[PDB]
């Protein structure tokens, strides 16, 4: 992790001696794409927005995975075959705004891969953790509320590393954007409830967890599929839809959530 | 802006004239609602306005001593429509009875007459006649003259049936009404209901018929209109 | 139904002749609140708020019902021997705001008789009309979009009729309270949730029984009452609480809109 300006001495012992060893090679790709996304933060820097952490790996896993997916059932191109030029260009083309028209999975993989949070999102997290007073536990990492709250400030950026860290154990992508989306999904529950809060430990885990269980019952009863415990028909399903993924996330959000009491607002009290 | 007060108010001379006095009826003193087309129909409402559009000209022609006799053919012009509105009034005395006895849309004061001869032109179920506002303006408006000095009551028969109008005004604030615009609702079925413009008038016309005399300056104790407080307040 | 006012000689044959046949002293008790009411309505404006009807009838059936709970195991007093002062005192007794030390089973059975809906109630069944395709059924009458949404407005009195006429057929009073709960708990859902709005039809009697079965898994859980078809647990549930009948409710309309697409605004865009 390189949390403040290094030297070139230092940044050549870690590329090579330190950080990647297993392949060789994987210091060289790493190191044409550190330059290609210096030449791109100068030019365009919009498609930067949305990442903080900017993990030159995971963009490379998510490059090779994206020639994967684009090779079909057909030994791909691997990101060792392709020119500069072709990795710029690829990598152009995952870093796009916009997906159209990609299987809302892939867009999963493309967006959970590059860790590319929607805007406000660590805003929207500070928000969650002030109206959680226990605090949310997240793949085994758990933000409390206190002393958290209070040391960082909601628009700096140790917060975001504090809650991006508690977002490292998500081994899949897919998983990832999921929960971005469940923290999306409960942010909006909680700015726009005011009389109801989070009444536990928050585990974002057995939320997605029962969200798959409404979806495989939803599809067990509606179209007979035997398969159980499948986690690719829950990806493929859009968030915005007649059954959405988000739908299903609030469902669970708002199951969870009302088990607790709820108060008026001094504000706008509650007229019943 | 050099012109003598005489020529602003010939120009509003004119028009009061040429637009309004010129159609006023000769015969009832009404004002008719159509100028052109033969209609008979003259309402209770827009022809107490039409006398007040010559009162308010008279007003200000009061402010010369050489009105050329405008000022009596201005302030009589309002006389002539409120004694005509009020003589329309006992034509129907029979109705007033009936209306402060039972107050329904079937007993109560018409709102349309023949201009030229002032009989009752469109029955209850041609026209919907429960206009209060129209008995209400009268009465505001017919002590609103005589204060000003125009003599329009002239004998105490004529204190009882302004008395007597009194009673039926009294009794708005439950009978409901076709109001201002004769059709009583936004849905026009014919079915009466309560308007705050129409009881509102009511309410101002007691509160200013309310102890005077209907004689002006040449009045005594029996020509005072009394008004139930509570009818008021209610 | 006295939709516009009428004269002395008229009511005198509504009052005794015409409407009550079956005791003559109905119309006595009857006469007499009608002066209290004035009483009231005079001194205290803000006690007859909420309801759009004044029906003294059922107002001495909830009059009499009161003494019932308040007599208890015992031959309750008898209003018509009661002395006008004390059918005073009893009137602003059970009319008062805040009902005190009743179960919140008295609480409902006192609003739901005395047809006490929540200040704005029929502003937001208006919005809840507004935009909800299928419009609102309750217990075997139909309150369509349209023509309802063209012919009247939001701050419109017509309006208000109609909607105590598709809830006039409750002819249990608690019951009807419950409804108007259900009928407040989707328009403090549906005006902060913009993006939900129903498919089909909305009973409100399929909401309020699925609440109640959901109500009833988890007080069974608790020490499994082994009542069957009772309301009564759920009335004396407060509205608002750890489990309130209002959270039961919002489940029963959170599932039944969440059955339904979640329209993306072109105000508010989607990151997700
Ligand atoms: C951008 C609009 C979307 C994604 C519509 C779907 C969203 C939901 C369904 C969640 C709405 C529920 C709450 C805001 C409490
Ligand atoms: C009078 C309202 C009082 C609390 C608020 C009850 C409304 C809701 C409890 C649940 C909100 C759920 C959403 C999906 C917006």
């Amino acid at each position: 992790v390189i949390s403040n300006p290094l030297s070139p001495r230092v940044i050549q012992n870690i590329i090579y001696y330190k950080c990647n060893t297993h392949d060789e090679r994987e210091a060289v790709i790493q190191q044409e794409l550190v330059i290609h996304i210096g030449w791109i933060i100068s030019n365009n820097p919009e498609l930067f927005s949305g990442m903080l952490k900017i993990r030159i790996g995971w963009i490379i896993h998510a490059m090779e995975y994206e020639l994967q997916i684009r090779g079909g059932d057909k030994p791909a191109l691997d990101l060792y075959q392709l020119s500069p030029s072709e990795v710029k260009q690829l990598l152009l083309d995952i870093l796009q705004p916009q997906q159209n028209g990609r299987c809302w999975l892939n867009r999963r993989q493309i967006d959970g891969s590059l860790n590319r949070t929607p805007t406000g999102f660590y805003d929207r997290v500070w928000q969650i953790l002030e109206r959680t007073p226990n605090g949310i536990i997240v793949a085994g990492k758990h933000l409390p509320q206190q002393p958290t709250l209070s040391d960082m400030t909601m628009y700096e950026m140790n917060f975001s590393l504090l809650v991006e860290d508690t977002l490292g154990n998500i081994d899949q992508p897919q998983y990832r954007q999921i929960v971005v989306e469940l923290l999306m999904v409960v942010s909006i529950v909680l700015e726009r409830n005011p009389e109801l809060e989070f009444q536990d430990k928050v585990d974002l885990d057995r939320l997605v967890k029962e969200a798959f269980n409404e979806f495989q019952k939803d599809q067990s009863r509606l179209k007979e599929i035997e398969k159980q415990d499948d986690m690719t028909s829950f990806y493929n399903t859009p968030p915005l839809g007649k059954r959405g993924t988000c739908s299903y996330l609030t469902k669970a959000v708002m199951n969870l959530l009302l088990e607790g009491e709820v108060k008026p607002n001094n504000d706008d009290p509650c007229l019943i | 802006d050099n012109e003598t007060l005489w020529d602003k108010l010939d120009h509003y001379y004119r028009i009061v004239k040429s637009t309004l006095l010129l159609y006023q009826s000769p015969t009832t003193g009404l004002f008719p609602t159509k100028t052109c087309g033969g209609d008979q129909k003259a309402k209770i409402q827009d022809s107490l306005y039409c006398a007040a559009g010559a009162w308010a000209l008279a007003l200000a022609y009061r402010r010369i001593d050489d009105d050329k006799g405008r000022t009596h053919e201005l302030e009589h012009s309002a006389i002539k429509c409120m004694r005509g509105i009020l003589y329309c009034y006992m034509r129907q005395a029979d109705k007033v009875q009936q209306f402060k006895q039972d107050p329904r849309p079937t007993t109560c004061l018409h709102s349309v007459f023949n201009v030229h001869t002032g009989d009752e032109l469109l029955s209850y179920e041609e026209y919907g006649h429960l206009q209060i506002n129209a008995v209400s303006l009268y009465l505001l408006y017919l002590v609103e003259m005589i204060s000003s000095g125009l003599q329009i009551i002239y004998n105490t028969d004529e204190v009882s049936f302004i008395q007597n109008l009194v009673f039926c005004v009294e009794r708005v604030y439950r009978v409901p009404d076709f109001g201002v615009w004769e059709r009583g609702s936004k849905y026009n079925n014919g079915s009466t209901e309560l308007h705050s413009s129409s009881v509102g008038l009511a309410k101002a016309a007691l509160e200013a018929i309310n102890g005077f005399n209907l004689f002006g300056n040449q009045g005594c104790s029996w020509s005072v209109i009394f008004v139930d407080l509570d009818a008021h307040n209610r």
